[PDB]
């Protein structure tokens, strides 16, 4: 029942820093020592550093120099603020609460990991078109249909459908690395055939970096 | 950071016992203990074992820890597919004002998987994309193993090189591969052939799904 919640802008390239935050909810700010860590693929998986609600903190040594971790009580978070980032800096960060400092020790807690690019070239947000519904391919009874993401950087990209009510039958492709050096992909779900043009379908793409939100519809084909 | 040695990588059969070590030292080790994290790509990393041995809600029993001296060992009996990820270890180190320590991590690889034929959906330009003025052919192909396939774009029956985009296949969560493939053409070039064609090869087998432009 203990939820941490990663929010923050991520990457401001006017200042090169990097800043999140995590919300607790369900347990109190005392409960866990709160850490960052990070992982990239090549690199492994690196602690960051910790903070106590007290305020006190300890950082992995390599970093010390340029990351700040805080604590807001008032507001049940913790924070990350890494300073003079560089494309080295691009990961999959997480926030968790260890249990160092804690007599029952009953496993920790662990938020969600968002991968935070960082990048020197211009931000591009995504087109977004319809792939409009299609049988041909799929079991008898349904259809698949889809969105296409075209021509953004950096990833990530999230698509869910009709706003997360639609789960079933969903496949986000990876994207693919374009020759330009910019990104699309392809989200697609299957769906009953009989539910076309009643039952609406909308992809819900997010891309953070760009600020950028699109909903699209997508309607089967006709005249 | 300090050094939690891990093997580079483990592997095995379905079914069968797995295990991933961890050497530390006196000061990790030697006197915390350890837990156990799975890596997926793209994701936090997950909790599998905690204070050497125990498992977090909802973490087969399958899952099981041991320490011995500044060792610590992960085995997963009972092998499956989805087994396939990174293993760190991962302790608390007297040093400065104390230090948390991932291992180097070890990729684990089921073998002897069946091979699995490709599904392909292969999507037209939409009519908004050629109101913008562009066209883009999305070819689709899913549920394939092992993670190759090659891809061949036609215009009618003549091969199409130019404008093609292809992705390097990645495993899925079904734990079979995906891949995608873009064909870029002008919409006059969609519009003035007959069809264009995805053509994905695999494992000596071939699938071709052909779209045309419409015409109302
Ligand atoms: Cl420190
Ligand atoms: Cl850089
Ligand atoms: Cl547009
Ligand atoms: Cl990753
Ligand atoms: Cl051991
Ligand atoms: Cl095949
Ligand atoms: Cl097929
Ligand atoms: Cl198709």
């Amino acid at each position: 029942q203990v939820q941490l919640q990663e929010s923050g802008p991520g990457l401001v390239k006017s200042s090169e820093t990097l800043s999140l935050s995590c919300t607790v909810s369900g347990a109190s700010i005392s409960s866990y020592y709160w850490s960052w860590v990070r992982q990239s693929p090549g690199k492994g998986l690196e602690w960051m550093g910790s903070i106590y609600y007290t305020g006190t903190t300890t950082y992995n040594p390599s970093l010390k120099s340029r990351l700040t971790i805080s604590v807001d009580t008032s507001k049940n978070q913790f924070s990350l603020k890494l300073n003079s980032v560089t494309a080295a800096d691009t990961a999959v960060y997480s926030c968790a609460g260890l249990d160092r400092f804690n007599w029952n020790d009953e496993g920790d807690c662990w938020g969600q990991g968002t991968l935070v690019t960082v990048f020197s070239a211009s931000t591009k947000g995504p087109s977004v078109f319809p792939l409009a519904p299609s049988s041909k391919s799929t079991s008898g009874g349904t259809a698949a249909l889809g969105c296409l993401v075209k021509d953004y950087f950096p990833e990530p990209v999230t698509v869910s459908w009709n706003s997360g009510a639609l789960t079933s039958g969903v496949h986000t492709f990876p994207a693919v690395l374009q020759s330009s050096g910019l990104y699309s992909l392809s989200s697609v779900v299957t769906v009953p055939s009989s539910s076309l043009g009643t039952q609406t379908y909308i992809c819900n793409v997010n891309h953070k970096p760009s600020n950028t939100k699109v909903d699209k519809k997508v309607e089967p084909k006709s005249c | 950071q300090s050094v939690l040695t891990q093997p580079p990588s483990a592997s095995g059969t379905p079914g069968q016992r797995v295990t991933i070590s961890c050497s530390g030292s006196r000061s990790n080790l030697g006197r915390n203990t350890v837990n156990w994290y799975q890596q997926l790509p793209g994701v936090a990393p997950k909790l599998l074992i905690y204070s050497n041995s125990r498992r977090p809600s909802g973490v087969p029993d399958r899952f099981s820890g041991s320490k011995s001296d500044t060792s610590a060992s992960l085995a997963i009996s009972g092998l499956q597919s989805e087994d396939e990820a990174d293993y760190y270890c991962a302790a608390w180190d007297d040093s400065l004002n104390g230090l948390y320590v991932f291992g180097t991590g070890t990729s684990v690889t089921v073998l002897g998987q069946p091979k699995a034929a490709p599904s392909v959906t292969l999507f037209p330009p939409s009519s908004e994309e050629l109101q913008a003025n562009k066209a883009t052919l999305v070819c689709l192909i899913s549920d394939f193993y092992p993670g190759a396939v090659t891809v061949a774009w036609k215009a009618d029956s003549s091969p199409v090189k130019a404008g093609v985009e292809t992705t390097t296949p990645s495993k899925q969560s079904n734990n079979k591969y995906a891949a995608s493939s873009y064909l870029s053409l002008t919409p006059e070039q969609w519009k003035s052939h007959r069809s264009y064609s995805c053509q994905v090869t695999h494992e000596g087998s071939t699938v071709e799904k052909t779209v045309a432009p419409t015409e109302c």
